[PDB]
């Protein structure tokens, strides 16, 4: 059984709803914005200021108050998958639209056109903020925009500066729990996977249970090696070289594996042999970048070459390989730089549209691979509650920087919107509907900015009133540091965040809350 | 504790001021601060003393021991 | 369906739910604490007076005291897992910080800077204990730890003391329930493990069931004996040399080991056969661990070398073993004393990194095995209702005395945290907000002093005055003896606990209820 309401009924329902959840949101906007316990089932409660962590867990009895918050919703929810940073912005964004909208509806304009009006006043907005975009300089943006988007944390701010420079352009930067109190930043360089050590015969350095050969021979095959017949001719031809010998494979069984540790004990051959990693599909990948990391070539099923008949000739080879109990790292046979740029070049081509089937995001791990590093930043704090809270805040900052190094850098603590809502003034069109969607987005681009000097304790009205003054005055960076209470210029502060955060905010925003707006009627279930 | 004050606190105080000062010695509950009493003029009669101990001693003890409470049905 | 409150209320439903469980567990601290019944839902009711114990029970109908509750419930559960002791200690602390920190947020407080001066302040407190901290000199201050930790229990202080003495620097200490009534301390020294005792024929002391050897060779094979074709060749050559042997195999089955044990009663040779300890993996290790410290070669199939290829050069020795019913002892390999402070330094790298990984002590019982010995505490009382209460306040004492050595002692009795809050009257900071962070935790650190003199019967302000003018007019160390009522000095008297309790104890507290204060909404399902 359904039940439908019309009119103003309708929109009373969708506005509570969407105020409900932004009011738990809003709280946790700004420097001093504070943080919200959520309940779990199971286990301790999560404290955190994450926005769209808060929205995720909002849901209402009432059917259709429950349908706006629902919405709403779909704006963090984007955010974050999008930009990674701004979700409550974002939030604070489409509250202000939809009430806006409402009071326009009210009055007799037209709900479609109404939103035709948004949504040419959000392209020019979003011209706008690209014309105010600074590209990163270096460093010195990096840092800020960190210690930033880490609610003002310069010891994160520090950290994650460390790891661009290590991983560079084209690196990964992965964020983990830390089992000690303390937050370290751990940098690997070059080809490395989760396998190794299939016999602790193969010692070189016993004071740390590392395998170690310098100017190895690389052996990349796929299947199992399960005897001496086929293991000897790729034994009896190393030997003249003298050369550390590696095997990769899916495993090495016990008759095979003991030729080469009884011969690794007397010291005739220098060598170790390793699982291959992966599963599946998963495998070729891999031992190809392997492969041809190392100057060689896979002996892959498919090319038929017997493992009998190999040679030296298509051998890989490496100049360092260490090997542990579940890890084993190549640094780098330095060769095929074209050839692995294709594959940089194709597997970003592939990126973009395998997001959105892959299991993992693992496969960006995979370009980072060959072409550059992967940096492990573990956060670590005295106790799970405050660990889960700090480690949040890393990956925000994370985010936010790699979106920065995309797009630039705009001035921050809201200053970008209301510098862009200015263009608005401008923005004339011929039908009076689609005007009053103009003047609605102006509005709610200065909503942000209030709601962060609310959060500090002070008026939004008289914050907004000087900042939009010291734009002619002083100039269009200036704004108000509602962490110390003082107008000044946001982009020499520091105060910045990234162009992409803010540009995505406002089209979420403005999207879901422009569809809400031509709604007429609710359809629901009764309970 | 009417004026403000923890009252064992208060209390311990005063029997320590008991050996240390005199006899006398207590707490002015007009003014937070410990001194001696007959001199500050804040004295009692002994036999107010001496009759509320006696009264409220008679009470309580015929209540402790009190078997039956007869009373009339409120209709 | 959620429900989301704030502000005033959301603080009131938090400090409602962290004091109904403080209050609970707070009766337990200091010497003239009381206990606590815990109902149990099959069987007997549990007595203790563990502060982790009573708080991991402890839960609430509100569903917005419970978040309270349950945050608060991760200091004593970190405490306990760090430290193993001091659990009612951080509770107390934790409430006190809270308390005082809702004062000062009530007053317009912004709840960030009172985090960040509260962190400021432990980082100084934790600074001024370690300054306090005396290294422990020997017996004397292991005894006092103990004593002190097992609710002043002089007979449990001199068992664990003796137990430190028997195992060592290195060693480890395993409390278990004694069948009897009596407590008794067990210690062995050498390798030992749970395996022994093939057949009932291998019997040189008929009176007590087992096998003893005088410099036995010890068999380190990893598969089955099966056949007498290959163990034959190896008894072909020990009964040359004429000393016992010790097989160490898989499973010797009715074939195989009907030739010694018809053999054995010959008297051609004195030999025992014992099931290999582990599965798994952890059959690897273990043989290894025993490999090393007879001074041979374990015989694995990784090795290749068959069982009848094997000869006195490879092959173990011992001075003598002890195998029974269901144990079998080596107390000395008489060979590869240099060999193992390598191996131990490889285990205990192993070991810090695996602290993820183990569950049971087996990672440093094999470290104990072979550098040390092992003790047994095995408590035992009339009753299990007394005994579990008495084995609790064991393991407390286990944990403390281990604690002490790690980092020294401290005055106890809360001195220490009154002595080091001193300090925090010289830390200023800028920020006004900051400030009171700082003062919440001088409040804090004077706290459980207060509670221990309160739970005696003394009024904890009259102490705290008298120990605060003490410290300059007698010394540092002197303090309020809350089991007789007087004070004297603290370390001299033996009152002290380890540094280690009262630093983790603090650490934990701060970080969960500095976390708290920052909340200003709560996110609940409706019931
Ligand atoms: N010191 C400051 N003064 C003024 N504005 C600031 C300051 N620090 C940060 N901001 C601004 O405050 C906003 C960041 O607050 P934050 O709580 O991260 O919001 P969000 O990024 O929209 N949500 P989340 O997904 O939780 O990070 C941005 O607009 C910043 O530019
Ligand atoms: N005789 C004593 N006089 C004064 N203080 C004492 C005395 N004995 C112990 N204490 C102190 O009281 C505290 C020990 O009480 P206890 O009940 O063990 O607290 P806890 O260790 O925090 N909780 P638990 O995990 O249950 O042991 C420490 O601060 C001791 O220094
Ligand atoms: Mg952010
Ligand atoms: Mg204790």
């Amino acid at each position: 059984a359904k039940k439908v309401i019309y009119g103003e009924d309708a929109r009373a329902r969708l506005k509570a709803g969407v105020d409900k959840l932004a009011n738990a949101v809003k709280v946790t906007l700004g420097p001093r914005g504070r943080e919200v316990i959520i309940e779990k089932k199971w286990g301790t409660p999560v404290v955190t200021k994450d926005g769209v962590t808060v929205a995720k867990e909002i849901e209402f009895k009432d059917p259709y108050e429950n349908m706006g918050a629902q919405l709403v919703k779909e704006v963090a929810s984007k955010t974050s998958d999008v930009a990674g940073d701004g979700t409550t912005t974002a939030t604070v964004l489409a509250q202000a639209i939809f009430n806006e909208g409402l009071r326009a509806i009210a009055s007799g304009a037209n709900p479609m056109d109404i939103k035709r009006g948004i949504d040419k006043a959000v392209e020019t907005v979003v011209n706008e903020i690209k014309k105010l975009s600074i590209p990163v300089s270096g460093r010195k943006e990096i840092e800020q925009v960190a210690t930033i988007s880490a609610n003002n944390d310069a010891t994160i701010g520090k950290i994650i500066a460390d790891a661009m420079e290590a991983v560079g352009k084209d690196g990964v930067i992965t964020v983990e729990e830390s089992k000690s109190a303390e937050t370290t930043l751990e940098t690997v360089q070059g080809m490395q996977f989760d396998r190794g050590y299939l016999s602790p015969y193969f010692v070189t350095n016993p004071d740390k249970m590392e395998a170690v050969l310098e100017d190895p021979f690389i052996l990349i095959y796929e299947k199992k090696i399960s005897n001496v017949k086929d293991l000897l001719p790729v034994l009896e031809n190393v030997v003249r070289a003298g050369k550390p010998l590696l095997i990769i494979a899916e495993d090495v069984e016990a008759e095979a594996l003991a030729t080469l540790v009884v011969n690794h004990i007397k010291g005739v051959i220098r060598a170790c042999a390793v699982k291959a990693p992966g599963f599946g599909q998963r495998r070729k990948d891999y031992l190809q970048d392997i492969a041809i990391l190392t100057g060689g070539t896979a002996i892959t099923e498919e090319l038929g070459i017997k493992l009998e008949s190999v040679t030296l000739d298509m051998l890989g080879r490496a100049d360092k390989v260490i090997v542990d109990k579940d890890n084993t790292t190549i640094v780098g046979g330095k060769g095929s730089k074209e050839a692995i740029q294709a594959r940089i070049e194709q597997i970003k081509r592939q990126i973009l549209e395998t997001t959105s089937d892959y299991d993992r995001e693992k496969l960006q791990e995979r370009l980072a691979k060959l072409s550059g590093g992967v940096a492990i930043i573990r956060v670590g704090a005295a106790t799970e509650a405050e660990l889960k809270e700090k480690k949040a805040r890393v990956e925000d900052a994370v985010h936010a920087t790699k979106a920065a190094v995309e797009e630039g850098i705009v001035p921050g603590g809201g200053v970008a919107l209301v510098r862009a809502s200015e263009a608005l003034d401008n923005l004339k069109v011929d039908n009076a509907d689609q005007q009053l969607g103009i003047d609605i987005i102006k509005k709610a681009c200065r909503t942000p900015i209030r709601q962060i000097a609310a959060n500090s304790g002070f008026e939004g009205y008289v914050v907004l009133e000087k900042v939009l003054q010291l734009g002619k005055e002083k100039g269009k960076n200036w704004g108000f540091d509602a962490g110390v209470g003082d107008y000044k210029d946001m982009v020499e502060a520091g105060i910045i965040d990234p162009t992409k955060v803010v540009r995505v905010a406002i089209q979420n925003a403005a999207s879901v809350a422009g569809t809400m707006l031509t709604a007429e009627a609710l359809v629901a279930e009764i309970p | 504790a009417n004026s403000g004050f923890e009252g064992y606190v208060v209390l311990e105080k005063v029997l320590q001021l008991g050996k240390e000062k005199g006899k006398n010695w207590g707490f002015d509950a007009g003014v937070g601060d410990y001194k001696d009493m007959v001199e500050a003029g804040i004295i009692d009669p002994t036999k107010v003393v001496r009759v509320a101990i006696q009264n409220a001693a008679s009470v309580a003890g015929t209540m402790l021991t009190a078997e039956a409470l007869v009373a009339e049905i409120p209709e």
